[PDB]
């Protein structure tokens, strides 16, 4: 009844180590609305991330790009945190550049 | 090509304590460029493309006394709502709104849209045209009942064919330089050995505008869905959307597959081979 | 721009 988010984890730019690009955390496909969204540095809490405007899909469904500037360098690990009432504990995608 | 404005809408009630949540955003085509935020501190509608900062105070002062008092009926339909499905005010519930129109090539009124949902489903739907309404259940047909004796709809399809184009071919010209560009996408291909005899070939569109996009395989000249996967489109957060499909494929036998890329800003597809 | 405020529901 109630829709779990869809999580990608990807950059802006083509991934290169210690060139600044931006992490992005895109979550859709969920409803309610409400939803947290962490973006993790080896396990922990970036602080400064920002998100796009509430919006929603044809089929109500909602979408948030959460995003940080950052710059990979081959040895910290990315990952997001996502937590929604469809979740019996916080989801963790982790970024994979390779894709 | 066609153009579409369109205004999303949330209300979310907040029965702990205080006044529902609610956020509006504007799009031209997939462009937003106006916000309101209830929990912001400007209280105000908010702009959030270049091109619409150039509109003048008087603009600023309509657009943020229309959407505040619009918020307001969404106060009173969130408990109207509730007490048409003898729910408890112990619940947060949700009250979503889709409207907007599209013009075709010429600049000219196309067709127009109104939706509403009620926590996730359809609630009341404006017929396209303009004149009826589709009501999802027996409260919304009191909610029908009533717009009919309003006459909503024809206030409705008023704005829907004369502000709401008039308005949409206004900031396609203002911001013609973004809007009514396309960016094709930039496409490359990935080879990731999946064992000694297996690999996976993953087709990449980046930086293309509008969202819209068809990603297909082909093997030796025909579309291939066994093996394969495709990702949502998904924004890159500078404007522009990324999308990429991957196939499975015997290793040794690459050059059999083609992807091929269909985008309006593309004249003709793209077709792209591991070679 | 967006529509004028509605008739409630």
């Amino acid at each position: 009844i109630q829709r779990t988010p869809k999580i990608q984890v990807y950059s802006r730019h083509p991934a290169e180590n210690g060139k600044s690009n931006f992490l992005n955390c895109y979550v859709s496909g969920f409803h309610p609305s409400d939803i947290e969204v962490d973006l993790l540095k080896n396990g922990e809490r970036i602080e400064k991330v920002e998100h796009s405007d509430l919006s929603f899909s044809k089929d109500w469904s909602f979408y948030l790009l959460y995003y940080t500037e950052f710059t990979p360098t081959e040895k910290d690990e990315y990952a997001c945190r996502v937590n929604h009432v469809t979740l019996s504990q916080p989801k963790i995608v982790k970024w994979d550049r390779d894709m | 090509g066609s153009h579409s404005m369109r205004y999303f809408y949330t209300s979310v009630s907040r029965p702990g304590r205080g006044e529902p949540r609610f956020i509006a955003v504007g799009y031209v085509d997939d462009t937003q460029f106006v916000r309101f935020d209830s929990d912001a501190a400007s209280q105000r509608m908010e702009p959030r493309a270049p091109w619409i900062e150039q509109e003048g105070p008087e603009y600023w002062d309509q657009e943020t006394r229309n959407v505040k008092a619009q918020s307001q009926t969404d106060r009173v339909d969130l408990g109207t709502l509730r007490g048409y499905y003898n729910q408890s005010e112990d619940g947060s519930h949700t009250i979503q709104i889709m409207y907007g129109c599209d013009v075709g090539p010429d600049g000219r009124f196309l067709r127009g849209y109104r939706q509403d949902a009620y926590d996730g489903k359809d609630y009341i739907a404006l017929n396209e045209d303009l004149r009826s309404w589709t009501a999802a259940d027996m409260a919304a047909q009191i909610t029908k009942r009533k717009w009919e004796a309003a006459h909503a709809a024809e206030q409705q399809r008023a704005y829907l064919e004369g502000r709401c184009v008039e308005w949409l071919r206004r900031y396609l010209e203002n911001g013609k330089e973004t809007l009514q560009r396309t960016d094709p996408p930039k496409t490359h291909m990935t080879h990731h050995p999946i064992s000694d005899h297996e690999a996976t070939l993953r087709c990449w569109a980046l930086g293309f505008y509008p969202a819209e996009i068809t990603l297909t395989w082909q093997r030796d000249g025909e579309d291939q869905t066994q093996d394969t996967e495709l990702v949502e489109t998904r924004p890159a957060g500078d404007g522009t959307f990324q999308k990429w499909a991957a196939v499975v494929v015997p290793s040794g036998e690459e050059q059999r597959y083609t992807c091929h890329v269909q985008h309006e800003g593309l004249p003709k597809p793209l077709t792209l081979r591991w070679e | 721009v967006v529509g004028a405020d509605g008739v409630g529901k």
